[PDB]
């Protein structure tokens, strides 16, 4: 859960929005919530 | 060939002569002493050795032709106490008999041979350090030394390589035969101390070529050396150290699962006569087993460090698109996102104390993911260094002579008494 959250921002760290977004929607998080925190 | 005629080394908590000549050898309490044949010397009044040669053979009957051979591990200088360190000689190993012989001394940075004939008359040669450089490849960490002698010239080589020279034609009989006593003696401090390892004495000049095998013999080991020369640990703590950015080290990024690269603080205070740049910094890695704690090469490990209460390891994402990306500093996990897993590695054939650190698809794969290093990344747009995986490095690290300054290659600091800063 807080690894989940980790791995998104890791993933937003490397660019890859894709990933990020994929691993948000499977850690949890709302669809349009997760446009936010890009 | 049957050149050695003392070779002092360890048995059964003990030091012997192994040369075969019998010298006696008496260690006093006050010596400690370790499997890794190492032994120090105190300060204390028991700290020290007295060898007792073999007193019916002369080596030198005729002419003066006999080499020592050692490593040694000399503690960095107090900040508080320069002048002393600068200015106090103190000897570490004398060998005197009627006020002529040799004897070996140390003071602050420079070490020193010195050879006394029976008229008196006294040449010295020595290797001194620089206590300036941002990072020093002497101060505390094990180096090895060799002094020769012929009827010429007086040699210190230090981990096989020529240092100095002195003439020492004028020189006359030196009295060869007087008791080895391994000893500080001198206006030390209190906390002064010096290790060493493999004291040998031989009975010929050695060349520099046989000085440089005993050299990569002596060094050889199966496993990893950290930063100070010591054999690398499972289960302990180190700062790390990356041998083509030595003045950069590795912290956490702020709200990030990465390891932002900055640069070292220096010494802060106010002498002209040192700088360093500081060593225990950045974040405390911990290196964990995937009978005996020692890393070796090719083992598997997990790469770990402390994030404040939690151990976090370090990650290779699977499927990072260009050469090189950032490693991912996370909590421990499972994840089948990532790779966890890092074969610890030696692709210098010549003595070192840097490693490298492989990450592999998996263990009974020859799939070579890529070399944990340093990389530049562009991210106002700015550049950035980054704790890197890089593909770049697997060919890199197979051109012979191997280069000592890729940023693939890292040393592991650990807290060390003989390094304060």
């Amino acid at each position: 859960d807080m690894f989940c959250a980790l791995k998104i921002k890791f993933f937003l760290e490397i660019g890859d929005e894709d990933a990020a977004r994929k691993a948000a929607k499977k850690c949890g998080y709302s669809e349009e919530q997760a446009e936010r925190i890009i | 060939l049957n050149n050695i005629i003392l070779n002092l080394r360890y048995k059964d908590n003990n030091l012997i002569d192994l040369s075969g000549y019998g010298a006696k050898v008496e260690v006093y309490d006050g010596v400690e002493l370790n499997d890794k044949n190492q032994f120090k010397l105190t300060s204390s009044a028991n700290s020290k050795i007295r060898v007792t040669q073999n007193q019916n053979i002369i080596f030198n009957s005729v002419f003066l032709d006999f080499s020592v051979s050692f490593w040694i591990r000399i503690p960095k200088y107090k900040n508080d106490g320069i002048q002393n360190y600068i200015h106090n000689e103190y000897t570490i190993i004398n060998c005197m008999k009627n006020n002529s012989g040799w004897k070996i001394s140390i003071r602050g940075n420079r070490i020193i041979w010195t050879l006394i004939d029976i008229n008196g008359k006294t040449k010295s040669v020595f290797f001194e350090y620089n206590i300036r450089e941002d990072i020093s490849e002497y101060i505390n960490r094990w180096f090895f030394v060799t002094i020769t002698n012929n009827l010429n010239n007086a040699k210190i080589y230090i981990n096989g390589k020529l240092e100095s020279n002195t003439d020492i034609k004028d020189i006359r009989e030196v009295i060869a035969n007087g008791e080895i006593i391994f000893k500080l003696d001198g206006d030390i401090d209190r906390t002064q101390f010096i290790w060493m390892k493999y004291f040998s004495i031989f009975n010929t000049e050695l060349s520099q070529s046989n000085i440089e095998e005993r050299y990569k013999i002596q060094s050889y080991s199966e496993y990893l050396k950290d930063f100070w020369g010591n054999p690398l640990m499972y289960n302990k703590e180190y700062y790390m150290f990356n041998a083509g950015n030595k003045n950069s080290y590795i912290k956490l990024k702020k709200d990030s699962p990465v390891g932002e690269i900055l640069t070292r603080s220096k010494y802060n205070q106010n002498s002209k006569y040192i700088n360093y740049r500081d060593l225990y910094i950045g974040e405390k890695f911990i290196i964990r087993r995937k009978n005996d704690d020692i890393v070796r090469k090719e083992d598997y490990i997990y790469l770990d460090f402390f994030n404040l209460n939690q151990e976090w390891r370090v990650y290779t994402y699977k499927y990072f698109k260009k050469e090189e990306e950032k490693l991912f500093l996370a909590p421990i996990s499972d994840s089948d996102e990532f790779y966890n897993t890092i074969q610890i590695k030696e692709y210098d054939e010549q003595p070192t104390y840097s490693c490298q650190l492989l990450f592999k698809k998996d263990e009974e794969s020859t799939d070579e993911i890529g070399l944990i290093g340093i990389h530049r990344f562009y991210e106002f747009e700015e550049y950035k260094d980054y704790f890197c995986i890089s593909k770049w490095y697997l060919k890199e690290v197979k051109r012979k002579p191997y280069n000592l300054k890729l940023g693939c290659n890292w040393q592991f600091i650990p807290k060390d008494e003989g390094w304060t800063e």
